[PDB]
């Protein structure tokens, strides 16, 4: 159970709770660092690892308007109700 | 070649001051470069600094003396105030008269100025 | 222009409203875009009290020019499906 | 002194204005024209 | 043993294009090349 | 929101107590523009 | 340079109408048309640049 | 409740109306001389107008010294 | 009156937005803890002047305290020649005392987002003792370049025009006397506003980290420093990265009044990366403490370090850059507006900041998974008055 999407979209909106109470419960100084980046095993493993004008703008609004309910096809509850409002076409 | 260096009248820093008319200041423990002063056209002749080690004073052939600070060692002021190459300045280091940033700078024109 | 009499637009962003005389022809150019590739091209219009009735996203269509900035070539009839002398002659009002 | 300022206040603007508007009048022109004689060279071409 | 340090010895400098593109009051775009 | 019902809920005792009072209401409806917020939704209606 | 450029300002050529002992300038142009072009400044430009603008900050402390 | 602030608002309506069929007064008239305003309104007043002249030079502290 | 806020948390932005929403905000207990400077900062009643300055019939209530403030916002003009100013580009002053030690950046961020949202151009030049071009240890403020090639970025990719930025110094100053002081002199002009900004979609993963640039800049101090900066950052960095680059520069002094002393004297560095996809870049700095003295090197490692930090830390953006791309997407239309973040780049603040959202009744954030996407939903508020003839 590391720190997780819904967990975290719970303990966003929690008025009980302060943001640095929140953040330590989801998730669990420069010298600090220093020896972090002095590391070379580390750093090698980051090196890796980080190193028709009408159609064609009616298709990309189209894009958008797919896209929405795209990005909200996920959850309903955190979603549904309460990202994306009530939607139009209900009672 | 080095013509003067000094250390810190509290044991932290010391200062070599070298032929090229640069001086390169150090800390006492490890020599390791806490920076470097220039702007003298003449190698210096002698350096001061203060009992407290928040102020230099550099005095160079080029008849001129400069005034720099210890952190960022920046030149709180040229001063132009000798006739000829001074050699050397001094501090007192009892400020217990209340004077301790008073120093002396004396010149080859057989003169010193306080 | 193009391959067809008229062409349809939007209107982009009205320049020369800071015009300062009253009837130069820059206050009466005003900025269109061609639909038909997006372009952004400069059409007129025919009265100072009827550039006021070309207001910025109102579907606008435009044409030639035939006869004080020397040739701007296009000039605009019909304004959101109503024509630009008929709302000056003031018979039909203005449906955006 | 508000005569000094509000004087000096219509010479800026006044200066400010002619330059605003001759350079949008010059590129203007210069477009529109540029692609009238564009227009002029391809239909005399036929 | 005795203890030695030597002191007895920058490509930062970008081009003028990286100037004009970075030092100046008009920011560089996400967008260009 | 055409509304498609009217009706009224308030206590009769807050009735009876005051006949002019802030009564609520409930109307039932379609959602026909885009959508509604969460929460702090601001309305006006016709003359109202 | 005080004295000798004594067009800065404006003395009475006469001395004092009576001598009284009790125990020259009488006035600076340059330095009062200095000042009053600060305050005239300070005061006047800014009432013309917000001519009307409405909202301030009140501060009671 | 509702009345009340219908009451105050008519209040404010018959206050406005007889700002309507008052006498105009002297800056939204437009014909101002000195028989139809009052003493010192000038004085008091906010006025914005043209200016015809070229003023008088001044010579000031960094001036002289220029 | 009619909101209620509490603490002296999030202050400018939730001034921002109070502001980018209209809505009358009560901002309650500033200092309850501190009996030593109970209530305001000057830094805060600085950034009030300066909304009002900048905004029209905003109306701002202090308490007796200073402990409590009440504050409708007006409108957002820019520079208007009736309301603020003589011309129309005049150049509006703000001034700012010598009790200053927060970033001018931790003023600047805000009026960076608040501009584009204007009636007119934005043409303000801060001026004061107190105006810091450094970095500032403080509550870690960011500096001027970093601010520039970070975010402004950002409102290229929004679309809000780059060019149309024009924001340039005149005189740089660091801290001096503790975090009082400073000094140098800076002009934003924003001939760039919109109506709705651009919703966007960042989503594609930022790989390949491309370049590397930097700015190594000396407020009083010789240029040797900044040269062995250089070389420092390049001993660090060349292991990893071949085109690593960085300006130099050195302003000699600024002097204000008590009568003038030169002031803001030290030196800092700025680093950021740009990547080969679009606008996704990396941005650190560290500054020498405007009285410590301490090593160039140590600052050009220290500031890599940070860099490398952000390096593997980011999703998308930094994290100082994300309240101001997240505050964007809010003002964005009805839309959603999809951004990829890392796991560790979440803040307090932005929590909070997000919290303010819900309080204004701005909308709610889907977050799933691919690091987390975060679709945000924007409203499209816009700026309020802006003309069409």
């Amino acid at each position: 159970k590391p720190w997780r999407a819904i967990d975290l979209a719970r303990l966003m909106y929690d008025t009980t709770l302060t943001p640095a109470q929140a953040l330590r419960r989801w998730r669990g100084d420069y010298e600090e660092l220093k020896t972090k980046w002095s590391n070379p095993e580390n750093i090698d493993a980051l090196r890796r690892t980080r190193f028709q004008w009408y159609e064609m703008q009616k298709a990309m609004l189209q894009k958008q308007l797919d896209i929405n309910k795209a990005e909200y096809a996920e959850l309903d509850e955190h979603q549904r109700r309460q990202v994306e409002g009530y939607r139009a076409g209900k009672y | 070649d080095i013509l003067s260096l000094r250390f810190s009248p509290d044991a932290r820093l010391l200062a070599v001051a070298l032929l090229d008319s640069t001086v390169k200041v150090f800390f006492n423990d490890t020599l390791k470069l806490y920076l470097n002063l220039y702007g003298h056209k003449l190698p210096v002749l002698s350096m001061d600094i203060s009992y407290d080690s928040k102020l230099i004073v550099t005095s160079s052939a080029d008849k001129n003396i400069r005034i720099w600070g210890l952190d960022f060692g920046d030149c709180h002021k040229a001063l132009f105030g000798h006739q000829d190459s001074i050699l050397q300045v001094a501090f007192i280091p009892h400020n217990s008269d209340g004077n301790g940033h008073y120093f002396f700078s004396a010149s080859k024109d057989r003169t010193i100025k306080y | 222009f193009g391959g067809s009499s008229h062409a349809k637009g939007i209107v982009l962003e009205k320049v020369g409203v800071e015009a300062k005389q009253p009837n130069s022809a820059i206050r009466k150019c005003v900025r269109v875009q061609l639909i038909k590739n997006g372009k952004k091209v400069t059409a007129f219009v025919p009265n100072d009290g009827c550039l006021n009735f070309v207001d910025e996203n109102d579907e606008v269509l435009l044409a030639g020019f035939g006869r004080d900035i020397p040739g701007v070539r296009f000039k605009v009839v019909k304004v959101s499906g109503v024509g630009l002398l008929a709302l000056w002659k003031e018979k039909k009002e203005k449906p955006r | 002194f508000i005569r000094r300022e509000q004087l000096r206040i219509k010479k800026e603007k006044d200066e400010a204005y002619e330059k605003k508007f001759k350079r949008i009048i010059a590129e203007i022109q210069n477009e529109e024209g540029r692609a009238a004689n564009e227009y002029a060279r391809e239909k005399a071409a036929r | 043993v005795v203890q030695v340090v030597d002191y007895s010895n920058a490509d930062g400098k970008m081009s003028k294009q990286e100037l004009k593109v970075y030092l100046s009051s008009r920011p560089p775009d996400p967008t260009r090349k | 929101t055409i509304i498609d019902n009217y009706r009224d809920i308030t206590h009769p005792t807050k009735i009876e107590e005051d006949p002019l009072c802030d009564r609520t209401i409930e109307l039932s409806g379609y959602l026909r523009g885009t959508n509604f917020a969460a929460q702090g939704q601001r309305v006006h209606i016709a003359g109202v | 340079r005080e004295q000798f450029n004594p067009f800065q300002f404006k003395t009475n050529a006469r001395g004092p109408k009576f001598e009284v002992t009790t125990n020259v300038i009488k006035g600076r142009p340059e330095l009062s048309r200095a000042r009053s072009e600060e305050k005239r400044r300070q005061t006047i430009l800014v009432e013309m640049q917000r001519r009307n603008k409405v909202g301030g900050i009140i501060d009671r402390r | 409740a509702h009345e009340r602030r219908q009451a105050k608002i008519a209040e404010q309506i018959r206050k406005l109306e007889a700002e309507l069929v008052a006498k105009r007064a002297w800056t939204l008239a437009g014909e101002a001389t000195a028989a139809d305003r009052p003493v010192n309104s000038l004085l008091g007043e906010d006025m914005e107008f043209d200016h015809v002249g070229k003023p008088v030079p001044v010579v000031t502290e960094e001036v002289s010294e220029s | 009156e009619f909101l209620r806020f509490t603490g002296h948390r999030a202050f400018t932005q939730r001034l921002v937005l109070a502001t980018l929403y209209g809505r009358p905000i009560h901002i309650s207990k500033i200092r309850s803890s501190s009996a030593t400077n109970p209530g305001l900062a000057p830094h805060e009643i600085s950034f009030l002047r300066l909304l009002e300055s900048v905004t029209n019939g905003s109306i701002i209530d202090v308490s007796y305290s200073g402990t409590t403030i009440t504050y409708q916002p007006g409108l957002i003009t820019g520079t208007v020649p009736g309301m603020n100013a003589s011309l129309s580009s005049d150049a509006i002053e703000h001034v700012i005392p010598a009790t200053n030690t927060r970033g001018i950046t931790y003023f600047l961020i805000p009026l960076a987002l608040l501009a584009p949202f204007s009636k007119a151009h934005l043409n303000v030049r801060f001026t004061g003792p107190g105006v810091i071009t450094s970095a500032t240890h403080g509550a870690r403020d960011l500096s001027i370049d970093t601010f520039r090639t970070a975010v402004l970025p950002l409102y290229g990719l929004f679309g809000i025009p780059p060019a149309r930025i024009e924001l340039r110094v005149l005189q740089r100053s660091c801290a001096g006397p503790g975090g009082k002081g400073g000094g140098g002199i800076v002009e934003m002009r924003f001939a760039s506003q919109v109506r709705l900004p651009k919703t966007l979609h960042l989503n594609r993963r930022p790989g390949k980290v491309r370049r590397i640039r930097g700015v190594a800049y000396c407020t009083g101090v010789a240029a040797s420093h900044n040269n062995r900066m250089i070389t420092a950052a390049r001993g660090v960095l060349n292991q990893l990265v071949s085109d690593v680059h960085i300006a130099a520069q050195y302003d000699p002094a600024p002097l204000v009044a008590e009568q003038k002393k030169k002031t803001g004297i030290g030196f800092g560095l700025s680093l950021v990366a740009e990547t080969s996809a679009e606008g996704v870049i990396y941005a650190a700095d560290e500054v020498a403490p405007p009285e410590g003295g301490v090593v160039p090197e140590d600052i050009g490692e220290k500031c890599a370090y940070q860099l490398l930090d952000v390096i593997a830390q980011g999703g998308c953006v930094m994290a100082a850059s994300a309240p101001t791309v997240l505050t964007l997407m809010a003002m964005g239309s009805e839309d959603v507006g999809r951004l990829r973040l890392g796991r560790r780049v979440v803040s307090p603040e932005l929590l909070e900041l997000a919290r303010d959202l819900k309080a204004f009744g701005a909308a709610s954030w889907g977050i799933r998974d691919a690091d987390l996407i975060v679709s945000v939903k924007g409203t499209g508020v816009g700026n309020v008055g802006r003309k069409v003839a």
